[PDB]
DNA sequence: ACACACTCTCCAATTCTCTAATCACTTAC
DNA sequence: GTAAGTGATTAGAGAATTGGAGAGTGTGT
């Protein structure tokens, strides 16, 4: 079997690699909103793609919310907002 | 067994054309199928073979149209008649079909009963079992009265019952949502013979308690498919203006068709070719990403998205619908059951239900008290919006402090049996708790618009003493919350859900009045019970937990097809915690933003005028607000803190 | 209870069953068994009386008597004989409609009148 | 040889129960 | 009223039940 789980979430495909991909992205507050929620959007998509490729980007964005609750991801986020 | 069932059968007569024709021992076959049908194992064999030969249809109510009729031959054909028109869970004595095999059986019984229905769209059945009613109540006086006719005359009223609990038939086609149903054609035979009125007439008497209940439940099944907005609006109609209208609308659907056959056939391009996007990785080592189509723009890309095979939930934790027949039916039928309406709220209502409440309760059929609750929901709500305020002294009964009692109790019972059952039994009774809610609902509604449009001041002191009963005590105050936090979609359907969050909005409007005009101001409490100060951002914060908002932003995402009240709803409870508890960080969620997205897409195919003539524009103009909050002091943390949901002290964190 | 209000303990020219079945669809219902056994005793009846008109003879008893003369297996019968009124007319209604179901019980029905007549014709 | 169907095994999700730690209430000065 | 101690609630971990996906193997064209 083959599952995204909290391994693949802390690991170097994870939140560092998003954070990393997103050290390149400055939005102007002057404009629209709605057009810098898509900017944003695709490179949540993007890191998706790389982190798991087998599903679809709502899919995946729906299982990082729900392992979010994981004491082990919790203890990771303790550490990585230092 | 079953060739003595086709010797009886065959035996009885033959219909011509607007004739029944008779043989004289129709008495003894009748007893013989009787006779056959109590001997019936747990195959149900007599019984499918005399569903499989059609015996109601063909040979029973033909029958019971003749002349000539004798008292035993129509007694004993009720007898066999109502024996076969039973339901049949009834028949598998309550137990659902648990097995593959069993659920064959129970289908073979169901179709049999659904294919019978149309044999009672004709007055002349209803006119000859009127008379029976009429010489028993109208025609012999208390005194006199005989027990077989009393029998007789049971039968009757309980064969009425079964006939109109019988399911729609989806063998004879399919029907659209603007026209008569197959079930208002039983209806308007039922009314044209008149026989409303003598039941009308019994239910009014107190001394015939025993036909009561049964008398709500035919109501009840009558008005099964409506809604009172169908009846509220009085009808009129001139066909100039109708004929102006449907052009209008063929006029829409014929610019929609050529605008998006154009722009799809304007959508393709030529030749091929092969392309790399320079600046975006691959998964392999030291690539780059490869399209095979030729793109407009890097945008435009997807990284194959079209290809992956959505993810399932399993197949016990998928939300579920409740389907009820529910069409816009002719402006005859309307009309028919508008005035059969008032005329149950003048004769009947207050003594039908101040005799059912002592009893619907105690019995062991569950089924009365689904119907107590939908009679209960739509009379008050046709009262409301047909705005017939003097019929306001007919419904007393359903006024008081004690209605709000009792319907709390018997909800609160249902939502924790349907909450630690298992099964289709936690289905079951979560089926009661929706009824129960929407009954609460209703009585919310009515004493504000009391309170609000009565002309007398006593009236009006009489319901401001309720509304305040209602803020003050912690029972009434708690129950949204205590509901939200134990919802689940294995056992509790989608119109539950939408039915809470109505309800909420309601009864918060509620709560900030009575804070605004200073009348709520220290609360009692138990600990012994004690008086502390009341705080109405104390009471709206408590909403803002994650487990109320997971439903909300779930519900969201249905808006290009949910009601404009419920999009109203959802919008007005985000926008409290989002600029009255000034509280954005909460609000702050990928989940949330995906809804956003889809409404933006969805007003990119519209002028700017049209934007503002739609009608989803105040949940583009929150969306519009609350992104420009975010994007006002983006950082890459924050953009991380958006994958996932933020408690309290994240959220102290987050803002210091 | 509902078994209470139903049941009682009281529940403790002949009928022409073929004439009552004139409007179905009869490829249902002479499956059954009840019809496939009147239809078999008025075939044999018909076989063994039927006149033709200004005649004296019993037509099929002759037609079975040349038949076993030259030691034949199959009977031709005339629809317009099962069709008059001295015929059986609810078996002319029914042939046309269910015609597998139909044959077979005249085949059974013919078969048990010409074992009587001569037992020899097993052989 | 290739395609299609069926069966078995494993793993992950959920819920109950027990144990430990932290917070709040009660008691005493 | 304030400080300290004890009780209760909440969070985590372990164990058991239920279900569905995936891969392997056998049979038919």
């Amino acid at each position: 079997r083959l599952a995204l789980n909290e391994r693949i979430l802390t690991g170097p495909k994870g939140i560092s690699a998003l954070r990393e991909t997103l050290k390149d992205f400055k939005p102007n507050p002057k404009d629209d909103p709605y057009a810098n929620l898509e900017k944003l959007m695709k490179k949540y998509a993007y890191w998706g793609h790389l982190m798991f490729p087998k599903m679809k980007t709502e899919d995946v964005l729906n299982r990082v919310e729900t392992l979010g609750t994981r004491r082990q991801v919790k203890v990771f986020m303790i550490k990585h907002r230092l | 067994m079953n060739v003595l069932v086709q010797g009886a059968v065959h035996a009885l007569g033959y219909y011509e054309d607007g004739k029944y024709s008779r043989e004289p021992d129709c008495y003894e076959s009748i007893r013989d199928l009787i006779r056959y049908l109590r001997e019936d194992g747990d195959d149900h064999t007599a019984r499918i073979e005399c569903g499989r030969h059609n015996l109601v249809e063909q040979d029973l109510v033909p029958m019971v149209k003749c002349e000539d009729l004798t008292d035993d031959e129509f007694d004993i054909a009720i007898r066999l008649m109502v024996n076969l028109c039973q339901p049949a869970i009834s028949t598998m004595r309550g137990k659902p079909p648990a097995d593959r095999d069993q659920w064959k059986m129970y289908w073979e019984l169901e179709e049999n009963l659904r294919r019978a229905k149309t044999a009672f769209s004709d007055a002349h059945f209803f006119t000859a079992i009127k008379k029976r009613i009429d010489n028993y109540f109208i025609d012999t006086e208390y005194e006199d009265r005989d027990e077989r006719l009393r029998l007789v005359v049971e039968r009757i009223v309980l064969l009425i019952k079964y006939v109109f609990s019988i399911n729609p038939d989806t063998s004879e086609g399919r029907r659209t949502r603007i026209e008569d149903s197959s079930h208002d054609r039983v209806i308007i035979a039922f009314l044209e013979s008149g026989i409303d009125k003598t039941l009308m007439h019994i239910a009014n008497q107190p001394r015939e308690k025993e036909f009561h209940v049964t008398i709500l439940d035919i109501f009840a099944l009558i008005l099964k498919e409506q809604t009172a907005e169908d009846l509220a609006t009085k009808s009129e109609e001139v066909s100039t203006a109708e004929q102006k209208k449907t052009e209008e609308e063929f006029r829409k659907i014929i610019e929609n068709h050529v605008v998006k056959e154009t722009q799809k056939r304007k959508s393709f391009s030529r030749f091929g070719g092969s392309y790399t996007i320079k600046g975006l990785k691959g998964i392999s080592a030291n690539s780059s990403q490869v399209v095979f189509k030729p793109i407009q723009n890097v945008e435009k890309h997807n990284f194959l998205d079209d290809r992956k095979a959505k993810k399932r939930a399993p197949r016990n934790r998928r939300p579920f619908e409740i389907d009820t027949n529910s069409h816009f039916a002719s402006s005859e039928v309307r009309g028919m059951l508008r005035d059969m309406v008032i005329r149950i709220i003048e004769t009947c209502f207050n003594r039908l239900m101040k005799s059912s409440k002592t009893t619907v309760f105690v019995q062991v059929q569950k089924t009365s008290q689904i119907n107590y609750f939908f009679l209960i929901k739509f009379v008050l709500r046709f009262v409301r919006l047909s705005r017939q305020d003097h019929l306001l002294e007919r419904i007393s009964e359903c006024i008081g402090v004690e209605a709000f009692h009792e319907n709390n109790v018997q909800l609160t019972e249902y939502v924790e049996n349907a909450t630690t059952l298992k099964g289709v039994e936690a289905k079951s009774h979560g089926l009661k708790a929706q009824y129960a809610l929407g009954a609460y609902n209703e009585l919310v509604l009515l004493h504000r618009y009391i309170y609000e449009h009565a002309k007398e001041e006593n009236e009006r002191k009489f319901a401001k003493r309720a509304l305040e009963h209602i803020v003050n005590v912690e029972e009434y105050r708690e129950l949204p919350i205590f509901i939200i936090k134990k919802f689940s979609s294995s056992v509790l359907s989608n119109n539950f859900l939408r039915e809470l969050v109505l309800t909420t909005h309601h009864y918060m409007k509620l709560v900030e009045r009575f804070v605004k005009t200073g009348a709520l101001k220290k609360v009692t409490k138990k600990v012994k019970v004690e008086e502390i100060d009341f705080q109405f951002d104390s009471y709206v914060c408590k909403f803002s937990n994650v487990d109320v908002l997971k439903w909300y932003v779930f519900l969201l995402n249905d808006f290009s097809k949910n009601s404009t009240e419920l999009n109203q709803a959802l919008v007005k409870m985000l926008h409290r915690i989002a600029f009255d508890l000034k509280l954005p960080i909460k609000l702050y969620q990928v989940s949330l933003f995906q809804v956003f997205s889809k409404v933006n897409e969805h007003f990119t195919h519209l002028s700017k005028d049209l934007r503002k003539s739609s009608r989803l524009y105040e949940l583009y103009q929150f969306g519009f607000h609350l992104l420009k909050k975010f994007f006002s002091k983006f950082t890459g943390d924050l953009a991380i803190e958006a994958l996932f949901w933020k408690g309290p002290r994240e959220c102290f964190e987050i803002e210091n | 209870d509902d078994d209470a209000l139903m049941y009682e303990d009281g529940d403790s020219i002949p009928v022409d069953i073929l004439e009552n079945i004139r409007g179905r669809t009869i490829r249902d219902h002479v499956s059954d068994e009840a019809v496939a056994k009147e239809i078999e005793r008025r075939f044999k009846n018909f076989l063994r009386s039927f006149h033709e008109p200004g005649n004296k003879q019993t037509k099929y008893i002759q037609m079975i008597k040349s038949m076993a003369a030259d030691n034949r297996e199959s009977l031709e019968v005339s629809f317009t004989d099962l069709s008059d009124d001295n015929g059986e007319q609810n078996i002319s209604y029914f042939l046309p409609e269910a015609p597998n179901e139909m044959l077979a019980i005249m085949d059974r029905a013919a078969t048990e009148v010409v074992m009587n007549m001569y037992p020899f014709y097993s052989r």
